[PDB]
């Protein structure tokens, strides 16, 4: 990402591609590598009633 | 001081073939996005030397089905000959003036094809074997279609030397007339020093290693500088014969400095072929140089022969 | 750090020169990282050791050591257990 | 990048570039200021033995000219 | 000390040098630690960069990668291909199944380590070890031919 | 659904222009130049290669290293010598010995694992009801001899001691989804 | 250098493994099937896991359905990279190999992040998966696969139309769909003799008849139709892989059934019976009802099936795996005549061969 | 002689690499080590069995194609001569009955390799 415009025209009249629009290089779009707390879901047997295990 | 001049020649050219080596491991990586050799150095420029002293530190071996004489006399014979090859390029000025100097290089090229076949066998391998007639196939096609190629261009210059030919590009290279052959000739080079897609006797993927599967240390070490120093004197006939140099009377620096540029493109470009193809089969290199360059070059002599008869052309005997 | 730079080559250490008495200023070490920087440099976080300190143990290590393999300080095994079967013990007495 | 070949380039590039221009200077200073005469034919061989026997040092390239003519 | 005595310290340094800069390992490897050895040799990481590059025959290498589970069939073949190796050669164990036979150690055709075939240098452990861990072994094995003064024992002799 | 890859549809029957084209491919190697232009656009590229040792792969707080056994709070010992690591062992690459300590408390007298039977699989961690051995992140750990990737108690204490700032710290990020 | 009799010896990496399930718990048997086909983890996950389900009469919930879909096609991705880059490598070729290594790295960094390995996950599970995914790895999987058709269309560039990859694969190792059909082979070799068949269209599994995408079919039945067939489902995992982005569902990530998927964790420390499941789950394991199956899945070399024996304990009876490798190895001598030495060593990389699977 | 010269400096230059090669580095040599190699097993066969060839008819045709190198190569001494017109009806003769030649083995399928 940091290439001189003379070098990304270059590449890119050499590869037939716009190489800059998908860079095989990761820069920022990337998820932050520290994250919020998650909450997870809980399944379709967390209930306090009807739920007897013979029926499933 | 004719010794010191062999110095001077003998020398440089194995240092630029050390650092041909180190170049190569740069250029394919970074055409494979990686960066190759620049820890053992300040940039990897004494990576070559680790290797040297690695190779020549490490104990050859003598295998026991093995035919010691030529298992000897191949590696040495290889690398003799490719500074032989060496020896009368002129860069404006040769070391060694000859009059027949691409005759010199075609008999030493085919030593050095023999050198190459004398190792397969006498490494006792059946990798070995196959290597050496592998060998044998290859230099068939190339040699008869490069030796059409390097008549047809001689005749456009005249005479066998070449200074004549540093006079015939004076004005204008061998390129713009003689492009077909030129892209044949290159291919004929590569074939010849067995590059990439065209190397198949040290097969990498198809044998173990070829000729040189037995081969360890030291002359396994005297093969590959034969090999690399043949690749660089290969990419300067070629640019001696069809781009050529400026050349002045009052200064000969211009001609080396535009010789080598045009040498190290040339080598370059040789990196640059072997990073971008897959390897040939041996069948259809043979097949090739066979149908596809021979009558093309054939009826290109002979456009050749009649090129200067029919416009009064006809080069110089001097 | 350098964020300008892409994923990967966007954090890095210059080693010290001289770590517990062993002088490394070729012998670099991967293992030479401290555990909170070791987890800030391989990016499983993105906040420092600086403005986001580990929590603090009696039993954590105050001195982190590098590998010490083919060192005198090298870890060897042994059973951690002690002896099951106890063997019977003559008297020093004699009979007669 | 990409420049980080440069300089195994250039050391190609002296290593190329010393043995022609360290040829021609071999050759202009063994032949006293001079390029190294060529014989390619048997008429040019016989003109540098004669210049060789004419110059009195049984040296070639020791031109005489007018300064041998009274 | 005497003055030869630090000229031959120079001159192991500098063989140490050569042979632990250019490490070219046999192109050999058995299951998914193979895998991650050429993961190593991905760009990412670049053993080249190194200076360690695969050769395929076992003359022209140095050291012996031993990627994967070393059965009873492959034993000899492995055997064989390091003792054609020449003289200056090294071992690394790569994973598990290499270093102590791993998840296949109780079975009837797996050679329980590969430390009972060949004398092994230097033992990467994982299932499988990243190829971050691989390139800390060969870094270590680096080091640790870098420490051998053979000159110097000859010297003491 | 399915679609041909090689199949071509009809013909484009013969034409001077695409005579010509076809002839200028074969005899100019249009699709070889091409493919050299592509490899000199790697050239060009940046590499994506790190300065390892000094910069290293990214990781995830999962990420399965180095076995170590934790503490709590107070300083003791979170391991109950209970071997459902020990059960749950793909491997069978831990031994536990046990019995009462001198307070009566539930201790391991043995807990062994052999680095070079175990596969890596977190199957010990994920078993443990009071996380006492975890997999931290250490991964350069590689050594000389075969004997010293046979960790004893002693040696997972030691690497829990090591690495409980980096190791809670995982946890601490990690424990809501598992 | 004519090739007049190919005898493949196998069993140089044969380690006892179904053996050794059978003398293991069925969670202890998972993580052989990440060392069965080593390029193909998540998938030979996905079989064991699917067989043991049916064995089990359970099913794993849409999201964890979703979750292994989304991975199966991650892995046939790095399993087809792996696949035609190492085909091109043993042609000549080694750039392509560089390049989509660097994906492969990218799609280990995936792996990673769900489950701690880069390889051997041991993340699909009977009952779905291990652990949900963490938070903004749907969006790095989008921002790889986005690019990714980009580097599929530059080893594109620098293969297909290459004369010098049409010369080596063209006409090469040429199977009729008959021969196929008898010798048993499956997946890309039938497909690239021609024949329509593919198991995620007609016997489908999770929420593959969900999901949409083409199957690539051959027409010449060589190694250059087998390689244009590889790329072109690469391109369609990639397909699917951005339906599974857009379509995935939420919800839990194993079956609710505690005596089947182990409980969480703090549900463990809290209640009794999710602490005696906890215990029981990862020392004794669940009982598999006795009974035997042969389950099979569109793994990418081919197909990978399992055929399963349960006598009723938590022990598998009985674990026979067939591996497409298996066929197609055995089908090398035959594809293989009147041929020479590099069009064998491209047969071998054409038949997309793993060893640990071929040889168990 | 500065070409002799030359050559033997390249000849002693080669023999003292191979031979400091040969006698500088510590020579540990056993049976296994010296064996011959053949991807980890014994060989089946010795490898001086014969080796069949299957482009010999393509190799006898090099041998005559080369000494028709050898006839055409006096060319750039041959466009010097007075009679440029029967030099080039000669070459022209030489050149054509080389190219029916190669044309007469193609059609035939001598190019084709056996097998
Ligand atoms: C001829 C071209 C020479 C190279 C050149 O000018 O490159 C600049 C630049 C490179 O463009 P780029 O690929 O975008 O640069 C990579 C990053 O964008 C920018 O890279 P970066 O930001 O990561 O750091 C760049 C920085 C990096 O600085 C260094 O590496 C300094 C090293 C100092 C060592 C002491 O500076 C340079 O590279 C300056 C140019 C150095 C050229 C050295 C040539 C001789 C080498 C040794 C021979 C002996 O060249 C051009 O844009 C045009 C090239 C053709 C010019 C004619
Ligand atoms: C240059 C290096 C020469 C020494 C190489 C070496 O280590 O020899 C081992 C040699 C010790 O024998 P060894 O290693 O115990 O026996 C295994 C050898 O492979 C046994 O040696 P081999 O199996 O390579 O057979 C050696 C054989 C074949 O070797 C040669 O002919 C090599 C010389 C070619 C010139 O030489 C002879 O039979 C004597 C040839 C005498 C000169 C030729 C005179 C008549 C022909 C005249 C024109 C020659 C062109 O000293
Ligand atoms: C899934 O299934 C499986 C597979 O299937 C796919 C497998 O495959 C498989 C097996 C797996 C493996 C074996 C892993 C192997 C890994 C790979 C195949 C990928 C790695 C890729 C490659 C090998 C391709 C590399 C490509 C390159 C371009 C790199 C370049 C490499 C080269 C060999 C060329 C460069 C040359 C060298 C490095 C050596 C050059 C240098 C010298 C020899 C030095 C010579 C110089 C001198 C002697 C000069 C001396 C003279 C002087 C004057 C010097 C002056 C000196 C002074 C001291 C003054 C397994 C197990 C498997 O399960
Ligand atoms: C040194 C100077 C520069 C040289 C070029 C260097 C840069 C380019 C390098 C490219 C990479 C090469 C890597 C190796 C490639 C190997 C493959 C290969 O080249 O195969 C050869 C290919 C072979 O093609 P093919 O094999 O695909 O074709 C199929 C053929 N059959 C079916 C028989 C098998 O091409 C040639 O053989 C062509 C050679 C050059 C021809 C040039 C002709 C020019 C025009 C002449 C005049 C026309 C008009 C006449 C007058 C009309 C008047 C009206
Ligand atoms: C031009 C390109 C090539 C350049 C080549 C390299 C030139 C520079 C070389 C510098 C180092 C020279 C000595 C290399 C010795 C390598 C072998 C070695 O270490 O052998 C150890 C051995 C040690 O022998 P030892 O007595 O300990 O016992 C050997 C036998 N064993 C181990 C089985 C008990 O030999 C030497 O120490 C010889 C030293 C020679 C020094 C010459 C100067
Ligand atoms: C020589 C060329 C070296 C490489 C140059 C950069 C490569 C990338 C160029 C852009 C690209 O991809 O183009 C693809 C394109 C091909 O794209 P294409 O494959 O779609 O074909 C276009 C369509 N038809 C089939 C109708 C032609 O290349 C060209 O158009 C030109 C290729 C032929 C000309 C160059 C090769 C022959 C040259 C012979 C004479 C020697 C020249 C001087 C050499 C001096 C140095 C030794
Ligand atoms: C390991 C063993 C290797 C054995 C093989 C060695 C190969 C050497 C390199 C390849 C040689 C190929 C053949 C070359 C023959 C001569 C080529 C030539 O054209 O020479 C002519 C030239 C001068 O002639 P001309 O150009 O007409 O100039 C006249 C006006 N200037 O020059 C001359 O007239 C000079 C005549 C002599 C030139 C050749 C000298 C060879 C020296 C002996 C080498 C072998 C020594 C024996 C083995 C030693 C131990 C191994
Ligand atoms: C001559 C005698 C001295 C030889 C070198 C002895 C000192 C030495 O080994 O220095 C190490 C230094 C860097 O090498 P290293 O330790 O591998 O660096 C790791 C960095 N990532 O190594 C270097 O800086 C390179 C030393 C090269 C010595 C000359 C080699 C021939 C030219
Ligand atoms: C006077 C004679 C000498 C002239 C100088 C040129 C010398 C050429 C020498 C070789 C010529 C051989 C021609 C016949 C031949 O053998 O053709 C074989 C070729 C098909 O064989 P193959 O290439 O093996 O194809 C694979 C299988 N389909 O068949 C073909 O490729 C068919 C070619 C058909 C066209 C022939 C040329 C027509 C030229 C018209 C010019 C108009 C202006
Ligand atoms: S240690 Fe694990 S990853 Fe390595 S070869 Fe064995 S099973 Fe495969
Ligand atoms: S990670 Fe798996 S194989 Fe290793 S000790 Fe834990 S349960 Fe055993
Ligand atoms: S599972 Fe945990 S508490 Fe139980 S024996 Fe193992 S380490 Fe100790």
């Amino acid at each position: 990402a940091s290439a001189t415009r003379v070098i990304q025209k270059l590449r890119n009249w050499a590869s037939g591609q716009d190489l800059q629009a998908k860079l095989q290089l990761r820069y920022q779009e990337i998820a932050k590598r520290t994250q919020p707390p998650p909450k997870l879901p809980v399944g379709p047997s967390h209930k306090l009633s009807n739920n007897y295990y013979c029926t499933r | 001081m004719f010794f010191i001049n062999i110095l001077t020649l003998l020398v440089p050219i194995l240092i630029a073939m050390a650092f041909l080596t180190l170049v190569e491991r740069k250029i394919l990586g970074y055409m494979q996005l990686r960066k190759g050799p620049n820890i053992v150095g300040p940039y990897g420029i004494l990576q070559p030397f680790a290797d040297a002293m690695k190779l020549f530190m490490k104990e050859p071996m003598r295998p026991l089905t093995t035919s010691m004489s030529l298992f000897i006399i191949a590696p040495t014979l290889s690398l003799t000959l490719a500074l032989s090859l060496w020896v009368p390029l002129p860069m404006p000025h040769p070391l060694i003036n000859l009059n027949l100097g691409i005759l010199f290089i075609l008999a030493t090229s085919s030593l050095s094809v023999y050198s190459i076949l004398w190792s397969g066998w006498a490494s006792n391998s059946k990798y070995s074997l196959f290597g050496a007639l592998r060998a044998v196939a290859q230099t068939i096609s190339y040699e008869v279609t490069m030796a059409i190629i390097l008549l047809s261009v001689l005749l456009m210059n005249g005479s066998y030397s070449l200074q004549t030919l540093i006079t015939t590009q004076e004005h204008m290279w061998l390129l713009l007339p003689a492009w077909p052959m030129a892209m044949m000739w290159f291919i004929s080079t590569l074939a010849e020093t067995n590059r990439a897609p065209f190397d198949l006797t040290e097969g990498e993927s198809e044998l173990v290693s070829g000729f040189n599967v037995e081969y360890a240390a030291g002359p396994f070490a005297l093969f590959f500088m034969a090999e690399y120093t043949n690749i660089i004197l290969m990419n300067a006939l070629t640019t001696i014969i069809f781009l050529g140099p400026l050349y002045y009377i009052n200064l000969p620096e211009l001609y080396s400095t535009n010789f080598m540029m045009e040498a190290l493109l040339l080598s370059s470009t040789f990196l640059w072929i072997r990073a971008s193809y897959p390897r040939f089969r041996y069948d259809q290199l043979m097949h090739l140089l066979w149908k596809n360059f021979l009558p093309l070059t054939l009826a290109l002599c002979m456009w050749h022969i009649s090129l200067p008869i029919f416009t009064a052309g006809v080069p110089p005997y001097m | 750090e350098d964020n300008k730079q892409f994923f990967g080559r966007h954090r890095w250490v210059i080693y010290t020169t001289e770590m517990n008495g062993k002088n490394t200023f070729w012998d670099v070490d991967g293992s030479m990282v401290p555990p909170e920087w070791h987890r800030w440099l391989h990016c499983m976080t993105d906040d420092p050791p600086t403005t986001n300190p580990p929590t603090a143990r009696k039993f954590i290590w105050t001195n982190h050591k590098f590998n010490v393999s083919a060192t005198p300080e090298q870890y060897v095994p042994y059973s951690t257990t002690r002896k099951k079967i106890h063997e019977w013990v003559p008297p020093s007495t004699p009979y007669k | 990048m990409w420049f980080e070949i440069l300089p195994g380039l250039a050391i190609m590039g002296v290593c190329l570039v010393i043995p022609g221009v360290s040829t021609a200077y071999i050759h202009k200073f063994t032949n006293g200021g001079k390029e190294k005469r060529v014989a390619r034919v048997q008429y040019q061989w016989y003109l540098m033995e004669r210049d060789r026997r004419i110059s009195g040092v049984n040296r070639y390239y020791v031109s005489k000219g007018l300064e041998n003519i009274d | 000390r005497s003055r030869a005595e630090y000229v031959v310290t120079k001159l192991d340094d500098l063989i140490n040098w050569a042979r632990r800069s250019s490490l070219w390992p046999m192109t050999f490897g058995l299951a998914c630690c193979a895998v991650e050895m050429m993961h190593m040799a991905a760009p990412r990481y670049d053993m080249d960069r190194f200076g360690v590059v695969f050769r395929a025959s076992p003359r022209q290498a140095d050291v012996m990668i031993v990627a994967g589970t070393l059965t009873n069939k492959m034993a000899p073949a492995l055997r064989k291909v390091y003792d054609q190796m020449p003289e200056p050669r090294y071992v690394v164990s790569m994973g598990s199944c290499a270093n102590g036979g791993g998840y296949y150690h109780y079975s009837y055709s797996v050679v329980r380590g590969c430390d009972r075939i060949v004398p092994v240098d230097i033992y990467v452990p994982g299932c499988p070890p990243t190829a971050e861990a691989l390139l800390y072994g060969i870094l270590q094995l680096q080091r640790k031919i870098k420490r051998e003064q053979k000159l110097k024992i000859w010297y003491r002799r | 659904t399915y679609k041909y890859v090689n199949k071509k549809e009809q013909e484009s029957e013969v034409d001077m222009k695409s005579a010509t084209d076809n002839a200028a491919r074969i005899l100019m190697w249009t699709e070889l130049i091409r493919g050299l232009g592509m490899t000199l656009s790697y050239l060009f590229r940046e590499p994506a290669t790190i300065n390892y040792p000094f910069e290293k792969g990214p990781l995830s707080p999962r990420f399965r290293g180095e076995h170590a056994l934790r503490r709590y709070p107070s300083g003791e010992e979170r391991c109950i010598a209970c071997k459902l690591c020990e059960a749950i062992c793909p491997a069978q690459a831990i031994t536990i010995e046990a019995e009462p300590r001198a307070d009566g408390s539930r201790r391991t007298t043995r807990y062994d694992i052999d680095m070079t039977k175990c596969i890596y699989c977190g199957f010990c961690q994920e078993a443990c009801p009071v996380d006492a051995i975890v997999e931290g992140p250490n991964f350069e750990f590689s050594t000389e001899t075969h004997e010293e990737l046979l960790y004893n108690k002693e040696k997972l204490l030691n690497n829990g001691d090591k690495w409980e700032a980096e190791i809670a710290a995982n946890i601490q990020a990690d424990y809501l989804y598992r | 250098e004519m090739v007049r009799k190919c005898d493949p010896h196998i069993g140089l990496l044969h380690r006892g493994t179904e053996k050794l399930i059978e003398y293991k718990t069925y969670l202890q048997a998972l993580p052989y099937f990440d060392r069965l086909d080593y390029v193909s983890m998540m998938c030979n996950e996905q079989a064991y896991s699917i067989a043991v389900e049916k064995l089990l009469n359970i099913q794993p919930p849409p999201r964890a359905q979703w979750i292994r879909v989304l991975f199966g096609e991650i892995t046939r991705i790095l399993n087809h990279i792996m696949a035609v880059t190492t085909h091109a490598l043993d042609i000549g070729a080694m750039t392509p190999f560089f390049w989509m290594f660097e994906e492969r790295e990218k799609m280990f960094e995936f792996y990673e992040r769900v489950s701690g390995a880069r390889m051997h996950a041991a993340y699909i599970r009977p009952g779905g998966v291990h652990q949900d995914l963490p938070l903004g790895l749907l969006d790095d999987i989008y921002e790889f696969s986005k690019n990714f058709s980009l580097r599929i269309d530059e080893v594109e560039e620098m293969l297909t139309n290459n004369r010098i990859w049409r010369n080596r694969t063209v006409d090469i190792g040429v199977v009729t769909a008959e021969d196929a059909l008898n010798y048993g082979f499956s997946g890309v070799m039938l497909r690239g003799s021609g024949i329509q068949w593919d198991l995620r269209k007609t016997q489908p599994y999770d929420v593959y008849d969900q999901v949409e995408f083409d199957v690539p079919i051959g027409s010449r039945g060589d190694c250059y139709d087998r390689y244009l067939c590889r790329v072109e489902e690469m391109r369609q995992s990639l397909r699917i892989i951005e339906q599974c982005l857009n379509k995935m569902p939420p919800g839990e990530i194993k079956v609710d059934d505690a005596k089947v998927s182990p409980p969480k964790r703090a549900e463990m420390k809290t209640s009794m019976e999710s602490l005696i499941h906890h215990f029981k789950l990862y020392t004794e394991g669940y009982q598999v009802p006795p009974g035997a199956t042969y389950t099979a899945i569109e793994a990418p070399k081919g197909e990978f099936g399992v055929y399963l024996v349960s006598d009723g304990s938590s022990r598998p009876y009985r674990c026979k795996i067939k591996a497409p490798g298996f066929a197609h190895l055995a089908g090398l001598d035959k594809m293989s005549k009147g041929h020479m030495l590099a069009d064998v060593v491209a047969i071998i990389g054409t038949q997309d061969i793993v060893f640990g699977e071929i040889d168990r | 002689m500065n070409l002799y010269t030359v050559i033997f400096i390249n000849i002693l230059l080669s023999l003292t690499l191979i031979l400091v090669a040969f006698w500088l580095p510590q020579m540990n040599l056993y049976s296994e080590k010296a064996n011959p190699y053949e991807c980890g097993f014994d060989p089946t066969s010795s490898a001086r069995l014969p080796f069949s060839m299957k482009f010999f008819l393509v190799a006898i045709t090099f041998l005559l194609f080369d000494l028709e190198i050898a006839l055409l190569l006096p060319l750039p001494w041959a466009i010097q001569t007075i009679k440029t017109s029967t030099m080039m009806i000669m070459a022209f003769i030489l050149v054509t009955i080389l190219s029916l030649g190669l044309a007469y083995e193609w059609t035939q399928k001598g190019l084709e390799w056996t097998e």
